[PDB]
């Protein structure tokens, strides 16, 4: 996160970290037993952090559980990036409280200028590499499609949804793959791409979540 | 195996924080980067012994 805020502890309760001896991508709690996330953050083996406010220093606060099954979407394309998301069902249920808890899937999807919420431990700087020990925060609009498919023009499916600021200066980087993008209380969006960090005119690029409803709930039933 | 060896450390658009090994020719030596998870090139090895191996 660019030219975010440090969130306050323990306030986005449902923020994981998929680590593999260092941390890599982040995700989503939707329930006691599994994990949302992007399709490019596929490893075999990932253990998943929960509870997690600095990333380096045992807080107490913590659950670690490894990921059971990695299941990506059936038709995630490799070049495109169509079609980018994963479930991780945990090897065993979390204990959810105050700082671990799940995030509720859309009930529709949300219209342009909607405010979110992205949250990542991803990297800090346009130039350079600075990653936070804690959790950082920013709070950025849904754009009209029109404008995202103007700023990446021929790339844009009907899976995407861009959010940020065309002028630049904030948005998300490196190491916020997976995370959570919660507009009204509900997960619209998986940070997924864009060209740079915080460039002007070329906002952040999202998996848009509401069109793969059924295919979570019919995934998470069949497994 | 050289024209891979010559090209440009590339981060790619995708947001991942995978850290990689990339042959840098003016250095002569394989050197550390991070990668975002797709897209970039083929200078983009998992470590260092199989970097050197290859463009060393």
């Amino acid at each position: 996160i660019v030219g975010g805020y440090t969130c306050q502890e323990n306030s986005v309760p449902y923020q994981v970290s998929l680590n593999s001896g260092y941390h890599f991508c982040g995700g989503s709690l939707i329930n006691d037993q599994w994990v949302v996330s992007a399709a490019h953050c596929y490893k075999s083996r990932i253990q998943v952090r929960l509870g997690e406010h600095n990333i380096n220093v045992l807080e107490g606060n913590e659950q670690f559980v490894n990921a059971a099954k990695i299941i990506k979407h059936p038709n995630f394309d490799r070049k495109t990036l169509n079609n980018d998301i994963m479930l991780i069902k945990l090897s065993s249920p979390v204990k959810l409280n105050a700082r671990v808890a799940t995030v509720a899937l859309p009930s529709s999807c949300a219209p342009a200028g909607t405010q979110c919420l992205i949250s990542g431990w991803g990297n800090t700087l346009s130039s350079g590499v600075n990653e936070p020990d804690l959790l950082q925060c920013l709070d950025a609009p849904l754009l009209p499609q029109a404008d995202c498919e103007a700023s990446y023009p021929g790339k844009i499916t009907d899976n995407m949804v861009c959010v940020g600021f065309l002028e630049g200066g904030k948005g998300s980087c490196q190491g916020d793959s997976g995370g959570p993008v919660v507009c009204n209380g509900e997960l619209q969006g998986i940070v997924s791409w864009g060209y740079g960090c915080a460039l002007p005119d070329n906002p952040d690029v999202y998996t848009k979540v509401c069109n793969y409803v059924d295919w979570i709930q019919d995934t998470i039933a069949a497994n | 195996v050289r024209e891979v060896c010559s090209e440009q450390a590339e981060t790619g658009p995708c947001r991942a924080m995978i850290s990689r090994w990339y042959f840098d020719v003016t250095e002569g030596k394989c050197a550390p980067f991070f990668y975002g998870g797709c897209g970039g090139n083929r200078n983009n090895f998992d470590t260092e012994e199989y970097c050197m191996a290859v463009c060393g």
